[PDB]
């Protein structure tokens, strides 16, 4: 039969007014000759009627997969509502039933280092800029670069891993052409989570 | 991103 | 019927010389009524006989799990040979069969640089010592943290990441308490890898 | 570990 997957929010979209926030219900392995799929949607048990529905897609392996997207409100997310997606098609024997909720346990404060490249790494045309944020709790989290206004877009960030205390900690590397850090520019690391005043912090790094 | 709109929000979370 | 999982040996157990790396097959879902589990190596196609199985053993789910573990030569691994580990026990239709290999691709060599912890985190009793890992290539590593010949274990390393070049990177974070920091004690961070001249590397750290 | 044992090794790999 079909199978289903339900997906939380991104971090950010939860946490900033600026954007806005969807649960993500996916339905797979849904067969050529049976590919009509039904969506119902519920916040704490009530029936909602928001969600749009995405038309049915095939896959380079024969099966068709079928996308729905609910919209909701931050607020409610952050508060720990319950979101249900129910998923029906004939080559099911009944329903298939799934349920999300904002990751539990208590809030806890990322702490935001910035840290300048090595002397060792000047040898290169390019240098790594080095945001480290530990200490933090649930592991939702999103880390972006800035630099006179404006987005910088060549970092990657690590995954969230579980430090000794049972708190979180990630690294993202800032990568730029050593002139522009030579020259001075200011390089920012924006950092977003529930346990932020604002849920917003912002650290400085520069020569 | 507007930040006096963001500030707002996270006052009137409740 | 059964479940067949087919594990490398650790990275740094195939690259240091002091070591002994071995793959390992575990077998799950096995039924309380049909315990009884063979198992078959074999390398490069040719059958081996040195592999020893554990006693099998009772799962909290009413199941059973058994593991067979074969010793490996680090060249071998090294040098591209496959290993074949084939299980049977009657509730299979057939033996089920595994095959495991060193990562493909063109290695390259990591660079390792050492950062130290950030004034802004002085205000704390604890301090992170930082060692970002860059540019390798397969992700297979292995990184380790000493002080005085001896090792240092309060520390956590990232999952590599991929990176926007197709090779990999990684951060790890060596928590000290402050006095260590301030008193001048010397700081390594060891990495070990397969592109690396002897597989390893060795980076200083210190006020 | 014995550094030395380790350099034999990676010279003698092949
Ligand atoms: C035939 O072909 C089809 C399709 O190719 C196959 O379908 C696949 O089947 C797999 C096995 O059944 C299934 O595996 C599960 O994967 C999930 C994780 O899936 C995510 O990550 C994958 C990449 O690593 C992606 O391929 C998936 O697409 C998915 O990506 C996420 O999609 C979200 C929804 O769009 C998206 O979030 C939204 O994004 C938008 C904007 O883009 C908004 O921000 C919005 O707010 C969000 O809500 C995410 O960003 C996106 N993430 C990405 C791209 O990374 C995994 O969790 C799950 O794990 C189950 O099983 C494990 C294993 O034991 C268990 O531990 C878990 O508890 C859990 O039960 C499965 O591994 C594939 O996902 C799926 N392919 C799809 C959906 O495309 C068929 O299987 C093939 N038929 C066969 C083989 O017979
Ligand atoms: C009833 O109960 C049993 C047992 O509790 C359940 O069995 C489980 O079933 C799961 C689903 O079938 C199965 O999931 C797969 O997991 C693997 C990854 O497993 C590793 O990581 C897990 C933790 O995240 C551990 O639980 C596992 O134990 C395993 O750990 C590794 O074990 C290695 C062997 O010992 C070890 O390496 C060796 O270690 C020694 C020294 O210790 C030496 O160094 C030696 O050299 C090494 O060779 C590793 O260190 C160790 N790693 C650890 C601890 O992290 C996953 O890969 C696999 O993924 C499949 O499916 C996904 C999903 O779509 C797909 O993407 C993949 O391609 C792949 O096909 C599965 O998710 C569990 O592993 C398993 N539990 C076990 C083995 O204990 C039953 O399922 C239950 N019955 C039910 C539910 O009906």
């Amino acid at each position: 039969g079909p199978s289903v997957f339900l997906f939380p929010p991104k971090p950010k979209d939860t946490l900033m007014i600026s954007r806005t926030p969807e649960v993500t219900c996916v339905v797979v392995d849904v067969s050529h000759e049976d590919p009509e799929v039904k969506f119902n949607w519920y916040v704490d048990g009530v029936e909602v009627h928001n969600a749009k529905t995405k038309p049915r897609e095939e896959q380079y392996n024969s099966t068709y997969r079928v996308v729905s997207v609910l919209t909701v409100l931050h607020q409610d997310w952050l508060n720990g509502k319950e979101y249900k997606c129910k998923v029906s098609n004939k080559a099911l024997p009944a329903p298939i039933e799934k349920t999300i909720s904002k990751a539990k346990g208590q809030p806890r404060e990322p702490q935001v280092y910035t840290l300048p490249p090595s002397r060792e790494e000047m040898t290169k045309n390019q240098v790594s800029l080095t945001c480290l944020v530990k200490g933090f709790y649930p592991s939702d989290i999103a880390v972006e670069w800035e630099s006179n206004g404006q987005p910088e877009n060549n970092y990657k960030t690590t995954p969230p891993v579980l430090d000794s205390d049972g708190s979180f900690f990630l690294y993202s590397k800032l990568t730029v052409d050593k002139s522009r850090w030579q020259q001075g520019n200011v390089f920012s690391c924006s950092v977003m989570h529930e346990a932020l005043h604002n849920h917003y912090t912002q650290k400085s790094l520069s020569l | 991103f507007n930040m006096x709109q963001q500030r707002r929000f996270y006052x009137a979370l409740h």
